C-alpha cells in the first residue's frame, strides 16, 4: 500500500529519511507491502490544508495520511474531519492539533485521535480520590462548552 | 516520544490492511480527486473502517 | 466593515442590497460606512469551502450569513462556512437552519441562528401536557443525535415536576420494520404517545400502528413539526397534533432581522478600548481574532425588537428564545389552526378538534388493567409446589373437617 506522513515541523526536524526508514527489514513479516511519502509541512491554513490534502491525494493512490501538528488552535481538528468527510480516506493525528477530542463525529466519517475523553479524565480522576479516601467534596463549574456532560 | 507513535500509526494502518487483505481482498484504489465536479457515493461496502 | 453573506439564489442579492443601504441610511457605525458581497451555494461540498475564503476571508468580512438551498441534503449549507469562520473565530449567522448539531458549541466555536432548533418544540410539548391535564407518556424516539437531543431535553424539563416518563422506546435510524416495538409498547397502562423521528420513519411507525389498532379511540398522539411534512402527511391518522413555526421557510424577513441586529452590533463595538481589523487573506495569518471571542460575547448579548419577526433574544448558547409555534390538527386530512404559541404559555382557540377515533371528549392517558402478574418462591408451609396431575386439575384434598383447599 501507500500511507502519507506530514508532521508539524517542531520535534523531530530533522532526517526526514528516518521516518522514510520504517521497518528496514519489516516488523513481524510484514505481509503487505507499504511505503511512506513523508512530506513536511508548514503554517497550516484551511485552503492551504484542503489543497496540500487534495493534490497529494491527485498523486499516489493515498491511504490514512497520519497527520501531525505542532500549535494549538482547536479547530484544525475539525477542519480535519471534514476533509476525511468527503474523501474516503482514513485519517489519524498523533500530536497536538489532532490530538483534541470532538465529542461527536460524523456517522459516515474515518477519523480516529489518539487522546482520552472528559470521560476518561472523571474516571481517572475519581479512581485517585477513592484510593487516598477523600470521599467528601463539591465540584464547581463554569459556563464553558461541555460542562453539562462532565456533570452528568 | 513522536517517532514511537508515528511507527504505531503505520502499523495499525498496515495491520487494518493486512485484516481487509485476508478476509475479502479487493483493496480500493485513491477516489479520483476531490477537486471534481461531482460526487457519486456508491462505495461496495465499508472500505476499512469497521 | 465589509459584512458579507452566502445567499440560495441571486435574487435574494438585490433585497440584501436593499436591506443593507437602508440599514446604512437609517443608522449604524461610521467606520467605512457598509458593504456587501454575495455567493451562491455551489453543489461541490469541499469547493465551496475554498470559494469562502476567495470570495470573504479574502475581504475582510466582519459576519458570514449562511442560508439553506432547497436541496435536500440537510447540512449542505451550513458545515463548510461553520468551520471555515470558525477556524479564525470571526463569528457567523445563520438564517434558515433548524438541525440541532449546530446549539452545540464545542464544535462549531461561533454560530448564531435565527430560528429554534426542534428541541423547544419538545419545550412546547411540555406546557401544552400541562394545560390538559396529562401524566403518562411512552414517547418514542430515534437514534441519531437529533432524537437524543429532543429526549434529553425533555426529561431535563419534566424532571422539575418530580415527575417521569413510562418508557422510551428508540429504533435505528431507517429501519425497514418496527412493530416488535410497537406491539411490546401496547400492553402499559399510558395512553400519549410523543412520536419525534424522521419523515420516513415516521411513515414506517405510521403505517405499522395502523395494523395494531392504535389509530382509534383513546390514543392521544403528539407529533412536533417534521413527521407532518410532505411524505408523513400520506399516512398519518386524523387526530394527531401536529406543530409548526409561524415565520419558518421565509427569507426576507429573517434577512432584514440579521441585517439589522448586525448593524446595531457593529454601531456598538466600535466605541469601545480595543479595536482590531479583520485577518484579510486565507493564507498566511494563522491566529485567531483579537476581537473575535469579544464580538461573539456582545452579539450574543442583544435586546431589540423593532423587525418584522417577533421580539428577538439569542439565549445562553446563541440559539434562540421567545418564538411563535401555531399549533394544527388534522380533520379529513385537512390541516386547521386549533391556537398558538406565544412563549411559556398556550392559547387555545375558538375552534373544536376530534381526537384520533372521532368521538369530541378529553380521552383519559390512563388505564387500570386489573391483571396483575404475581411471582412467588417455593418454601416452607407459605407456599407449597407439588407436581401437576396430567389430566389437567391438579386433585381434590380435604382438612381436619373436610373444607376445600384452593389451589391455583
Amino acid at each position: 500500500l501507500n500511507i502519507a506522513v506530514m508532521l508539524g515541523h517542531s520535534h523531530d526536524v530533522t532526517e526526514r529519511e528516518l521516518r522514510t526508514l520504517w521497518g528496514p527489514e519489516q516488523a513481524a513479516g510484514l505481509p503487505l507491502d507499504v511505503n511512506v511519502v513523508a512530506l513536511l509541512m508548514n503554517r497550516t491554513d484551511p485552503k492551504s490544508l484542503i489543497t496540500h490534502v487534495c493534490d497529494l491525494m491527485s498523486g499516489a493512490r493515498i491511504h490514512g495520511l497520519v497527520f501531525g501538528d505542532d500549535t494549538d488552535q482547536e479547530a484544525v481538528a475539525q477542519m480535519l474531519d471534514f476533509i476525511s468527510s468527503h474523501t474516503f480516506v482514513p485519517i489519524l493525528g498523533i500530536h497536538g492539533g489532532a490530538s483534541m477530542i470532538m465529542a461527536d463525529k460524523d456517522p459516515t466519517s474515518t477519523f480516529f485521535q489518539f487522546g482520552a475523553s472528559i470521560q476518561q479524565q472523571a474516571t481517572v480522576m475519581l479512581k485517585i480520590m477513592q484510593d487516598y479516601d477523600w470521599h467528601v467534596f463539591s465540584l464547581v463549574t463554569t459556563i464553558f462548552p461541555g460542562y453539562r456532560e462532565f456533570i452528568s | 516520544s513522536l517517532e514511537a507513535r508515528v511507527r504505531d500509526g503505520i502499523g495499525i494502518l498496515t495491520t487494518a490492511a493486512s485484516s481487509m487483505l485476508e478476509k475479502f481482498s479487493y483493496i480500493p484504489e485513491a477516489k479520483a480527486s476531490c477537486y471534481g465536479q461531482m460526487e457519486r457515493p456508491e462505495v461496495p461496502m465499508h472500505t476499512l473502517h469497521p | 466593515v465589509n459584512i458579507g453573506a452566502v445567499l440560495s439564489t441571486r435574487k435574494h442579492e438585490q433585497m440584501f442590497r436593499e436591506a443593507v443601504n437602508q440599514a446604512n441610511k437609517r443608522h449604524g457605525s461610521w467606520k467605512i460606512q457598509l458593504n456587501a458581497t454575495s455567493v451562491t451555494h455551489k453543489p461541490n461540498a469541499i469547493q465551496m469551502a475554498l470559494s469562502v475564503c476567495e470570495d470573504l476571508i479574502s475581504s475582510q468580512v466582519y459576519a458570514i450569513l449562511v442560508s439553506h438551498p432547497p436541496t435536500p441534503n440537510d447540512h449542505f449549507t451550513p458545515t463548510p462556512v461553520s468551520y471555515t469562520a470558525g477556524f479564525y473565530r470571526i463569528p457567523v449567522l445563520g438564517l434558515t437552519t433548524r438541525m440541532s448539531i449546530y446549539s452545540d458549541k464545542s464544535i462549531h466555536l461561533s454560530f448564531l441562528r435565527t430560528v429554534p432548533p426542534y428541541s423547544h418544540q419538545s419545550s412546547v410539548w411540555f406546557e401544552m401536557m400541562r394545560v390538559y391535564s396529562w401524566n403518562h407518556i411512552i414517547l418514542l424516539v430515534s437514534d441519531d443525535h437529533e432524537g437524543r437531543a429532543a429526549q434529553k431535553r425533555l426529561e431535563t424539563l419534566l424532571e422539575e415536576r418530580e415527575s417521569k416518563a413510562e418508557k422510551v422506546l428508540q429504533f435505528d435510524p431507517g429501519t425497514k420494520n418496527v412493530t416488535a416495538l410497537l406491539m411490546e409498547a401496547k400492553e402499559l397502562e399510558a395512553r400519549v404517545i410523543i412520536l419525534s423521528a424522521s419523515e420516513d420513519d415516521a411513515a414506517t411507525v405510521y403505517r405499522a400502528a395502523a395494523m395494531l389498532n392504535m389509530t382509534g379511540s383513546g390514543y392521544v398522539w403528539l407529533v412536533g413539526e417534521r413527521e407532518i411534512s410532505g411524505n408523513a402527511l400520506r399516512y398519518a391518522p386524523d387526530g394527531i397534533l401536529g406543530l409548526q413555526l409561524i415565520n419558518g421557510k421565509n427569507e426576507s424577513a429573517h434577512i432584514s432581522d440579521a441585517v439589522g441586529v448586525v448593524a446595531q452590533a457593529v454601531h456598538e463595538l466600535l466605541e469601545k478600548e480595543n479595536i482590531t481589523d479583520p485577518p484579510r487573506g486565507c493564507v498566511g495569518n494563522t491566529n485567531i481574532w483579537k476581537t473575535g471571542p469579544l464580538f461573539k460575547r456582545v452579539l450574543m448579548s442583544s435586546k431589540y425588537a423593532d423587525g418584522v419577526t417577533g421580539r428577538v433574544e439569542f439565549n445562553e448558547d446563541g440559539d434562540r428564545k421567545f418564538a411563535n409555534y401555531s399549533i394544527m390538527n388534522l380533520q379529513n386530512r385537512k390541516l386547521v389552526q386549533v391556537g398558538i404559541y406565544n412563549g411559556t404559555h398556550v392559547i387555545p382557540n375558538d375552534r373544536k378538534i376530534i381526537w384520533p377515533g372521532g368521538e369530541t371528549e378529553k380521552p383519559r392517558g390512563y388505564q387500570m388493567s386489573t391483571r396483575l402478574k404475581i411471582v412467588t418462591i417455593h418454601q416452607e408451609p407459605f407456599v407449597y409446589v407439588k407436581p401437576t396431575l396430567s389430566d389437567g386439575t391438579c386433585k381434590e384434598e380435604f382438612t381436619v373437617n373436610g373444607d376445600p383447599v384452593k389451589k391455583v
